């Protein structure tokens, strides 16, 4: 697609891992906003952070996020087994579609 | 706000579907309906951005004139928490037209944010054949 993502990041558990998106400057990070998506297979997604920072209601504070001019950021605390589904990143304006990139799996590591 | 999708479709290739989800629970005119379907070979591909409130939508250059998004007059059930739904009709599916179909609360009224998928219904199966 546009947006795109290094398609598999991993960490072990306890650990903090980097989810990143990037892409061309139809969708620079510059004007258009990021926001990140826990969409796991055959489920609902669930909303993490709707504006690049800015934490959706109900998510525990180990997820946070940042910005740079040329790509936007995903910081994961303490992963958990149930943190292995595929996170996905939207772009958008307030007078603009959100615009779906490509997914990133997470392995959590260690388990029995 | 317990939005619920109407259920599945099994169609042809050329024929016509009427998508449809239901809410319970909150004021329906007061967040936009979003659109957004999954597709096994692509991912989530997203639809459009339609608001209940006026006649506003914002459509993906990838889906104008195929589909026709509307909505429904709102049920009053009580204050603050109404009832009400809204559906769209995509015209000469294509099979690459098949996956999961999402129906989505917007996120806020105002805002920088707003329209953006935050309460997600169930999901319906498409198979276009
Ligand atoms: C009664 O309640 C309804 C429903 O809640 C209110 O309608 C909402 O009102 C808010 C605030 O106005 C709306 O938010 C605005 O959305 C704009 C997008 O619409 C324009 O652009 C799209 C293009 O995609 C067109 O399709 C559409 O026709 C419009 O032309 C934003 O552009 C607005 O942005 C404002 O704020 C940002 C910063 O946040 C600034 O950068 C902008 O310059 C601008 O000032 C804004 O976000 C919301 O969309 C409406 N929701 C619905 C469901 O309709 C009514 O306003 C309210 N009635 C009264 C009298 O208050
Ligand atoms: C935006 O508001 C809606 C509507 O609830 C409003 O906020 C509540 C805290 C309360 O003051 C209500 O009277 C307001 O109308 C939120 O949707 C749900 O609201 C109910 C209210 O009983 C609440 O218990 C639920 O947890 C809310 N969430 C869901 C998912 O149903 C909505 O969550 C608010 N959005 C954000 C981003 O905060």
């Amino acid at each position: 697609s546009v947006l795109t993502q290094s398609a598999s990041v991993s960490g072990s558990l306890g650990q903090s891992v980097t989810i990143s998106c990037t892409g061309p400057n139809s969708v620079c990070c510059s004007h258009k906003s990021i926001s990140w998506y826990q969409w796991p297979p055959g489920r609902a997604p669930t909303l993490i952070i709707y504006e690049d920072n800015e934490r959706a209601p109900g998510i525990s504070p180990r997820f946070s996020g940042y910005k740079s001019y040329w790509s936007a950021y995903l910081t994961i605390s303490d992963l958990r087994p149930e943190d292995e589904t595929t996170y996905y990143c939207c772009s958008y304006t307030h007078n603009s579609g959100c615009v779906f990139g490509t997914g990133t799996k997470v392995s959590v590591l260690g388990q029995s | 706000g317990q939005l619920v999708q109407s259920g599945a479709e099994l169609k042809k290739p050329g024929a016509s579907v009427k998508i449809s989800c239901k809410t319970s629970g909150y004021r329906f005119n007061f967040y936009h309906i979003n659109w957004i379907r999954q597709t096994a070979g692509r991912g989530p591909e997203w639809m459009g951005w339609i608001s209940p409130y006026s006649g506003d939508k914002n459509l993906a250059p990838a889906f104008q004139d195929r589909v026709i998004m509307t909505t429904d007059t709102e049920v009053p059930v009580t204050s603050f928490t109404s009832t009400g739904a809204a559906y769209m009709e995509i015209r000469n599916l294509k099979f690459d037209d098949t996956g999961t179909y999402f129906c989505a609360k917007g996120l806020l009224r105002d805002g920088s944010s707003t329209w953006l998928p935050y309460l997600w219904g169930q999901g319906t199966l498409l198979t276009v054949s």
